[PDB]
Parts: C-alpha cells; sequence; structure tokens
C-alpha cells in the first residue's frame, strides 16, 4: 500500500507513461490515502512528467470534493511562477482536468489564479496558459473579468516575442468567443495601431480572430476540411491595407507568410476576386519554396473553399505540380485542395493513376470516398485502381500492410483469390495488429449470407475464424474475433462442430468472453434446441451454487452478472424456475460489497420483465424491501439502479394507486429525489416513477395523510425576561452546548 | 379559423397559433397539416417534444419516439420542481403531464407484443379512475390513448365519460359521444325506434334525452324498450347464457324503477 504505490508512481515519474497512467487510473478505481498523497508530495516536489501524470489522473477517478482541491492548489500554484515552458503543457491539462471538478471553490481559485496572471501580464507565458485554462474550464468565474484582462492582454502582446503571441491570441479567441456566446471595436484599434515584423503576425492572428467570429461559415468550412457589425463597416479600409501590404512586401519578410495565407481565404469567404488574380499569385509563389510549400497548398484549398467560380482557370498549373510530386512516392493537403475543388469530373479519371501510384498513404482513401460522396459518377475506374494496387502490395512494409487492410473494406467495391490469400495472411502472423485488421477485413468481406453456393467457402472461412479465435495465445483477438459475430450470422453457428467450440468456448478467466459467450449461445437456442438447451440448465445449475456456497465478494458478483445476462437472453429456459430463482435472490438481500447488491437489484428487473401477472404475491415484499433502503441512507446502495427496477416492477406486473394507500409516505420521499440532487438519471427515473404509478387526486392524497404568539397586552417590562428565557431554554438541550 | 389565416399572419403571431392549430388538427385527424403546424414550434419547448414524439409513433420511428419523451421529460423537471416546493394541489398539473408521459411509453408495447394488450387495457382502466373527475384531463388522456384502441373496442371507459359530461352542464358533448357509439343519429329519424344493438348505450341515451324537454317522449321509448328486452329475455334463454341473463334481469330493474319514478 505504501512501498508498491510509490514505486509505481516512481516509475510513472521515471505510449507506457499513458499507459502507466491508465493503469493508475485502475488501480485507484479498484482502491493507504496518507501514503498516495505523501507519494504526490515526494513525487511532487523533485519527474515532474509523472507526477502531473498521477495528480491528474486520480481526478474525477475518485471522491475527493474539497480536502483534495485544498491540497493540490498549493501545488498548482508553485509551479506556475517561475519554470521552464513546454512541460507547462501537462500541467495546464492537470489544472483544467481539477477545474471541472467544482466544488464550491472554483469561483474564488479562478479569480485568484487569474489576477494573479494579470498581475505578471518565465512569468508572462505561465500568465497566459493559466487564463487559457481558466477560459476553457471554467467559462462563469472567466468571464467575471473582462476588462483588465483585455486592457493588460493588449499591452503584454505587442512585445518583441512570437511564444507570447501564440498563446495571447488564443487567450483573446476564448474571451470573445465567450463574449459572443453571451471590445471589438479596441481589439481592431490596437490591431490596426500596431501595423502602422513583431507587430505583424500577432495582429493579423486578432483580426483572424475578429472576422471568424463575424461568420462563422468559413470556419465550419476551415475545421471541416482540416480533419480530412464592426469588421463589416470597416470593411474597405482593412482591404485596403491588406492589399497594399500584401502587393508592396513582396519579399519583405516565414511567419508573416503563413499568417497571410490563414488570412486570404476566410477573407475570401467573408466576400467571394477584388484581388483574385493576386491571391493566385502570392499562394503559387509561396508553393514551390519547401518552408511555404506546405502551408502555401492549404491557403490555396482554403480560397478555392472561399472563391468558388474563378479558381478553375489555374487547374491546369497546380495539377502540373502534383503529378510530378507523386511519382517519386506535401502533397497531404494537395489532396484536401482537390477534394474541396468539387465542393469537375474527367479531371479526376486522369488524376486517378499517381494518387494510387503512392502507394497506401493516409487520408487518400477517405479523400477518395468523400469525393464520391459529394459528386456521384466516376468510381469504377477508383476501385479497379484501389483494388490493383492493393494486390501488388499484399502480393509481396507493416503499417502499409495495415493501412491496405484497413482500406479494403472502405466504401463499395467490386473476389475469391483475395479471401484466400487473406487465408494465408493472417496465418503468416505472429502480430496483434496485422491479426485484428485481417479478422476484421475478412469478417466484413463476408457480408452476404438461399443457395449452396459460396456455402463451402462460408464453413472453411468461418471454421478457421472460429479456431484462431478459440486458439489466440494471447486474449485481445479473441474479444474481437467473437465479437465481430453478429445477429447475422445463424445458419451456419447451429451446426455440430462450431457449437462445440462454442461451449469451449464458456468458462473462461477473462470474464468478456465469458459474457459474450453466454450471450451469443442464449441469443441461439430457438434454431437449436436440441443442444442448447440442457447446456445452459447445467450452467444456470452452477452458477445457483458459486453464488450459495461461496463466502467471497468477487465470485458472487460475476456469478449474479452472468445470471443477469442469462435471464435477459433465451427466456424459455427460466419460466419453469421462477420460484427458485427468487427465492435466493431474495436471501442476499435480507443480510444484516456494494456491486453484489446493484448486480442482484439489476436481474431483478429482467426477471420482472420476463414475467408479470405471476410475479404478483412477491412485490409487497419487493417493495418493503426497496422502500427501506431508499431512505436510510446507512445502507447506502444506488438510488438510479434502485428507482429502474421499482419502475419495472410497478410497470410488469400491473400495481396502481393502491401503493399510495398502503405506503402513505411513498409520495412525499418520490418528491423530495427532485429537490435533493444533481442527477440526470435520478431525476429522469423518478419522474418515470410518479408517472407509472398515476396521478392522485389531492383529496386523496389528504386523505392518506411563540414569540409573536407570546406578545399579547402583557407591558414590555414583563416582555423583555420572557423570551430571552425560552430562547435560553430552547438552545439548553445538549448539541450546540458541546461548546456553549 | 386557423386554415383561413395563416400566410395574412406574421412569424410572432405564427409561433403562438402552431400549438393550437396543431392540437386543432390531432383532434379532427388531418395529419397532412399536424406536420405543417408541428415543425413551426420552438424544439426547446416541452409541447414541441411531446407533438414530435406523437408524429414519430404515428410513422413508426420508435427510436426518434423515445429520444423525444426524454427530451419532454428533462424539461419538464424545471416545472414539476418549481411547482412542487409549495404544496401538492399547486403541482397537479404536472403530475397529468408525468401521467401522459407514461402512456405514451406504454403505447409502445402495443404494437410490438401483441400477447400484451388485454394487460395494458385492465392497466389503463385501473389508473383513469385515481385521478380528479375533471373532463380536461380525462379528453386529454382519452386523446392520447386514442393512437391504438378505437371507442368500439372499450365501451366503459366512454360510457362514464359521457356521464361525467352530463352531471357537468354540457349535455351537447354527452349527446355527440353517445351518438358516435350508437352508430346512427336517433334525433334524424324521429319516426323510427331506437336501436336495440348495445342496450347499456341505448339506456344511457334515454335518460340524456330525459335529462332534456322530450320527457314524454323518453317514456314511450322506454315502454318499448322494456317490451323488446323481455321478449329477447324470453326468446333467448339458453345454458350457456345464464350470466347473460343474468346481466340482462339486472338491466331490466333499473329500467322499471325509472318507469315508476317517471310516472
Amino acid at each position: 500500500s505504501n512501498v508498491s504505490v510509490l514505486q509505481q508512481f516512481a516509475s510513472g515519474l521515471k505510449r507506457a507513461k499513458a499507459a502507466k497512467e491508465l493503469q493508475h487510473y485502475v488501480t485507484m478505481e479498484l482502491r493507504s490515502t496518507r501514503f498516495y498523497d505523501q507519494l504526490n508530495h515526494h513525487i511532487f516536489e523533485l519527474e515532474r512528467k509523472g507526477g502531473i501524470l498521477a495528480i491528474a489522473s486520480l481526478i474525477g477517478v475518485e471522491g475527493g470534493n474539497a480536502t483534495r482541491i485544498g491540497r493540490f492548489a498549493n501545488y498548482l500554484r508553485n509551479l506556475l511562477p517561475s519554470n521552464d515552458p513546454v512541460v507547462m503543457e501537462m500541467a495546464s491539462k492537470a489544472i483544467g482536468r481539477l477545474a471541472m471538478a467544482g466544488d464550491t471553490f472554483t469561483a474564488e481559485y479562478v479569480e485568484f489564479e487569474v489576477k494573479r496572471a494579470l498581475e505578471w501580464l518565465g512569468r508572462r507565458h505561465a500568465a497566459v496558459l493559466v487564463l487559457r485554462e481558466l477560459a476553457i474550464s471554467v467559462p462563469t468565474f472567466f468571464f467575471q473579468q473582462v476588462q483588465p484582462f483585455f486592457d493588460n492582454i493588449f499591452v503584454a502582446v505587442w512585445d518583441p516575442k512570437q511564444a507570447i503571441r501564440e498563446g495571447a491570441v488564443a487567450a483573446l479567441r476564448a474571451c470573445l468567443i465567450l463574449t459572443t456566446q453571451r471590445w471589438y471595436r479596441h481589439t481592431f484599434e490596437e490591431a490596426e495601431k500596431g501595423f502602422d515584423d513583431d507587430r505583424i503576425h500577432g495582429a493579423l492572428l486578432i483580426l483572424n480572430e475578429l472576422v471568424r467570429i463575424s461568420s462563422m461559415e468559413g470556419e465550419r468550412l476551415r475545421e471541416e476540411m482540416e480533419e480530412i457589425l464592426v469588421e463589416s463597416r470597416c470593411c474597405r479600409d482593412l482591404m485596403e491595407e491588406k492589399f497594399d501590404q500584401v502587393c508592396q512586401w513582396v519579399l519583405k519578410c516565414s511567419l508573416i507568410q503563413m499568417t497571410i495565407l490563414n488570412l486570404l481565404p476566410r477573407l475570401a469567404a467573408f466576400r467571394p476576386t477584388q484581388y483574385l488574380q493576386d491571391t493566385m499569385n502570392h499562394v503559387l509563389s509561396c508553393v514551390k519554396k519547401e518552408k511555404e510549400r506546405t502551408a502555401a497548398f492549404q491557403a490555396l484549398g482554403l480560397l478555392s473553399v472561399a472563391v468558388r467560380s474563378e479558381f478553375k482557370v489555374y487547374l491546369p498549373r497546380v495539377l502540373d505540380i502534383i503529378r510530378a510530386a507523386l511519382p517519386p512516392k506535401v502533397d497531404a493537403t494537395v489532396f484536401t485542395c482537390i477534394s474541396m475543388l468539387a465542393r469537375i469530373q474527367q479531371d479526376i479519371k486522369e488524376l486517378l493513376e499517381p494518387m494510387l501510384a503512392v502507394g497506401l498513404s493516409p487520408a487518400l482513401t477517405a479523400v477518395l470516398y468523400d469525393l464520391s460522396r459529394q459528386i456521384p459518377q466516376l468510381k469504377k475506374d477508383i476501385q479497379d485502381g484501389l483494388l490493383k494496387m492493393l494486390s501488388l502490395v499484399l502480393m509481396h512494409d507493416v503499417g502499409s500492410i495495415t493501412l491496405a487492410l484497413r482500406t479494403l473494406g472502405s466504401f463499395e467495391f467490386e473476389l475469391t483469390q483475395f479471401v484466400r490469400h487473406c487465408a494465408d495472411h493472417f496465418l503468416n502472423s505472429e502480430h496483434k495488429e496485422i491479426r485484428m485488421e485481417a479478422a476484421r477485413t475478412c469478417s466484413r468481406l463476408l457480408t452476404p449470407s438461399v443457395s449452396q453456393t459460396a456455402v463451402q467457402v462460408v464453413a472453411d472461412v468461418l471454421s478457421k475464424l472460429l479456431v484462431v479465435g478459440i486458439t489466440d495465445p494471447d486474449p485481445d483477438i479473441r474479444y474481437c474475433v467473437l465479437a465481430s459475430l453478429d445477429e447475422r450470422f445463424d445458419a451456419h453457428l447451429a451446426q455440430a462442430e462450431n457449437l462445440q467450440a462454442l461451449f469451449v468456448a464458456l468458462n473462461d478467466q477473462v470474464f468478456e468472453i465469458r459474457e459474450l459467450a453466454i450471450c451469443t449461445v442464449g441469443r441461439l437456442s430457438s434454431m437449436n434446441p436440441a443442444f442448447v438447451m440442457p447446456f445452459l440448465r447445467k450452467m444456470l445449475i452452477q452458477i445457483l451454487t458459486e453464488l450459495e456456497h461461496s463466502g467471497i465478494g468477487r465470485i458472487k458478483e460475476q456469478s449474479a452478472r452472468m445470471l443477469g445476462h442469462l435471464v435477459s437472453n433465451a427466456p424459455r429456459l427460466i419460466r419453469p424456475y421462477m420460484e427458485p430463482i427468487l427465492k435466493a435472490l431474495i436471501l442476499k438481500l435480507k443480510d444484516p460489497n456494494p456491486g453484489v447488491i446493484n448486480n442482484v437489484l439489476a436481474t431483478i428487473g429482467e426477471l420482472a420483465q420476463v414475467s408479470g401477472l405471476e410475479m404478483r404475491k412477491w412485490v409487497d415484499e419487493l417493495f418493503i424491501i426497496i422502500m427501506d433502503m431508499l431512505q436510510d441512507s446507512s445502507l447506502l446502495a444506488k438510488r438510479q439502479v434502485a428507482l429502474w427496477t421499482l419502475g419495472q416492477l410497478v410497470a410488469s406486473t400491473g400495481y396502481v394507486v393502491e401503493p399510495y394507500r398502503k405506503y402513505p409516505t411513498l409520495l412525499e420521499v418520490l418528491l423530495n429525489f427532485l429537490k435533493t440532487e444533481q442527477n440526470q438519471g435520478t431525476r429522469r427515473e423518478a419522474i418515470r416513477v410518479l408517472g407509472l404509478l398515476g396521478a392522485l387526486d389531492p383529496y386523496k392524497h389528504k386523505v392518506n395523510i411563540e414569540m409573536l404568539v407570546n406578545m399579547g397586552n402583557l407591558p414590555l417590562d414583563e416582555f423583555y425576561p420572557a423570551v430571552s428565557m425560552v430562547a435560553l431554554m430552547r438552545i439548553f438541550r445538549d448539541q450546540s452546548l458541546s461548546h456553549h | 379559423q386557423c386554415c383561413e389565416k395563416w400566410t395574412l399572419v406574421n412569424d410572432e403571431t405564427q409561433a403562438k397559433m402552431a400549438r393550437m392549430a396543431a392540437a386543432a388538427a390531432w383532434g379532427l385527424g388531418q395529419w397532412d397539416s399536424m406536420e405543417e403546424y408541428t415543425c413551426m414550434i420552438p424544439r426547446d419547448t416541452h409541447d414541441g417534444a411531446f407533438y414530435r414524439a406523437v408524429l414519430a409513433l404515428h410513422q413508426d420511428l420508435f427510436s426518434l419516439a423515445q429520444q423525444c419523451i426524454d427530451k419532454a421529460r428533462d424539461l419538464l423537471d424545471a416545472e414539476l420542481t418549481a411547482m412542487a416546493g409549495e404544496s401538492y394541489s399547486r403541482a397537479y398539473g404536472a403530475m397529468v403531464s408525468c401521467h401522459m408521459l407514461s402512456e405514451l411509453e406504454e403505447v409502445i408495447q402495443y404494437k410490438l407484443v401483441p400477447e400484451r394488450r388485454e394487460i395494458i387495457r385492465q392497466i389503463w382502466w385501473e389508473r383513469l379512475q385515481g385521478c380528479q373527475r375533471i373532463v380536461e384531463d380525462w379528453q386529454k388522456i382519452l386523446m392520447v390513448r386514442s393512437l391504438v384502441v378505437s371507442p368500439h373496442e372499450d365501451m366503459r371507459t366512454w360510457l362514464k365519460y359521457a356521464s361525467l359530461c352530463g352531471k357537468s352542464g354540457r349535455l351537447a358533448l354527452a349527446h355527440k359521444t353517445l351518438v358516435l357509439l350508437l352508430g346512427v343519429d336517433p334525433s334524424r329519424q324521429l319516426d323510427h325506434p331506437l336501436p336495440t344493438v348495445h342496450p347499456q348505450v341505448t339506456y344511457a341515451y334515454m335518460k340524456n334525452m330525459w335529462k332534456s324537454a322530450r320527457k314524454i317522449d323518453a317514456f314511450q321509448h322506454m315502454q318499448h324498450f322494456v317490451q323488446t328486452m323481455q321478449q329477447q329475455a324470453q326468446h333467448a334463454i339458453a345454458t350457456e347464457d345464464q350470466q347473460h341473463k343474468q346481466e340482462l334481469h339486472k338491466l331490466m330493474a333499473r329500467c322499471f324503477l325509472k318507469l315508476g319514478e317517471w310516472q
């Protein structure tokens, strides 16, 4: 508890880091506390990456509300003032994760941090990060102070630095988004004042923020393609200034070029010409330069988006470059521009050959799929070329094979040799990645599933898939192969050699393959009841034993979950066994681990659903038990599941109006939950139960269920002495007395 | 009125029309105009989710209906909490809405499980009796249930509705209900006698007419009703039809008393 946790968090301090953080989160979920806090202190003072991981991951996992904030606030405050950059990114993420807790201290903490950040504005960038994180995590209390924010950022922004600008513009963006959802003139004034190289790339980004917020349409295209009054009034002046700056400063001064490329398409989208040929010249000149080749194509594509009916004139130029770049295989954005061009069918035909000559590269197949989406026409040639290149790849480096397998299932296609080649493929494979994708591709490509042709091929392939899924030494592809079999496969899983293998799959160790297999078999047994029924009876007998004759808190819960699944699926096996099962479950509830109770309650609801008008005579006791649990938080089980099961009982069996008379406090209880909790699920369940019980007439509800007084005609001289005694005697009865 | 003035109107007032227009369209049964009126209501309101769920159920889009019902519950939490804080009397209006939402949920499982219909009908009958005896709540609840059940498939609920309308000064509505239960309008065909199928409906109709000015006509009709009942009882006596006989005799007694009390 002490040394083991210390060693684990030290290993975290000294891909692998994220896995360690996830493992620590899981270990905490399983769960000493003093030693955990001492370990946090040990790693914080000294390394910092693992400490940040440990501090951040545990937030939102455990149930610490106030003491955790009170302790970690000092830790977070100590690092920001003076420290190196880069590593801050993770500290900022930790701050964001912490700030989303919200326990009666967010206002104070956020305002304190914002004010101390404004004070500084290794000092300025920390303030910028603090402001950005508080704007993101806490939109409410960040909005409290805006004027100092703007005033001080307008001073700190224009220093001769790039790092401080990159974050200041983001903070301005967050503040302006919050302002718009619920200043602009000052922003424009200060942006234009500076321009009259340092005072360029920040003002341009600020003007970009203003323009983008003015019209969200252009940014809704920018963001989508990336994944694959104020400004209007002062439009002429800004446009003229920008045009003059672009025309005059041809080679005056990397950063300015990327800012220009960012601004040009959004400005064009604001108004689709004035300087189109000029924008073409600028962008194309920027292309041939490698330092700007990547961003130049971004600008070209974004402007093609912005300007619709004037880009076509320059199709031959851009394409001439593209067909030259790929034969060797920068074009990652070329493909985005081409896709944006259609948002134009005969040139794509010629464009087909070199994209496929690229080999397997990301964003190519998605680009082609989106192209086929918007413009439905040319596809057969695309499919032919794609299949030919995939064949050339698979006849014969590793990630390329993975991407080929991923691609072989995207959008439509037009295959006997391929299936057997994949059979050879996943057989020559000691790899969790190649095998998983190969199995997924094989499952997807056999979508068709009454003719006795291809049936033999299906039988052989399915036999091989079952063999691999049951014999895999490692667990992670067994779970994928098993889950890949959906409701569509019923004809071939009703065989004997396959049902025996499925039975073997049961009684496994991971318990998840167990749930999946039991669910699958339960889904079956309506087609071949000869084999499944006795096996399920035997498994039911075994499950009722583990729960009855084992004093362990884990196997009981697992068996309860497995009983719930079995009851949910294949219900024709449980009707003759309703009385025994129920009698067992109730016993576990009548005892003087929360998971066991939760699973028992969950399975009772499914039992209720499977029956009805046959579970009556058992409703009164289950009603007394669940009522006793609803109040009396000493036996603090969950409330969502309890309300759910109560509603299921009432709905399925049929039991209305009478409960109000029998349990007169059931209404005073159910309404209180509406004014005491902060859960959507709990409130919705309470409303649903109130609806199911039915509206009750207020008269029936009624049937079911001093100091001022002191002031009469007594003179004031006698009034003061009394009321004093009344109050003092009211206090004089234990409790507060403790100190009084 | 809603049909006459749609393009002659502003958008602000269009929004306020939309709810009543949709309610009227649903009441009449014209499903074409209901969608047009519904799409105008804001999506954030409880009523918008309610009516979208109703349309989804009509078009067999159960998942969409469940989503809409959930959203309606989330939108109702605020009103229910606000009013519930003081007295249970002030919270009744929202309780009726919770009742309607649960009934709408139960409407599903009626189009999917044929083995679960009679139990649902019995549950509905038993639940309706615990509510207050106001006419508008009954109207709303019956309109909600009318999506899968026609009046002819459950007579007693509509008979009780008509009787409730009678004790209030709304005899015309009871007349309409009894007319749409009989299958004809005896008011038009005065020269003809009352129909004899479903004797309970005829008995209720005769006492509604007596409630109005037609007293002597009610007496004359009741005499013939008793004669026909006696003749039918004699001519259709069978050991199998003993329960029927028991229900027939109990009816005749209730008739006879009225005669005397009127005489």
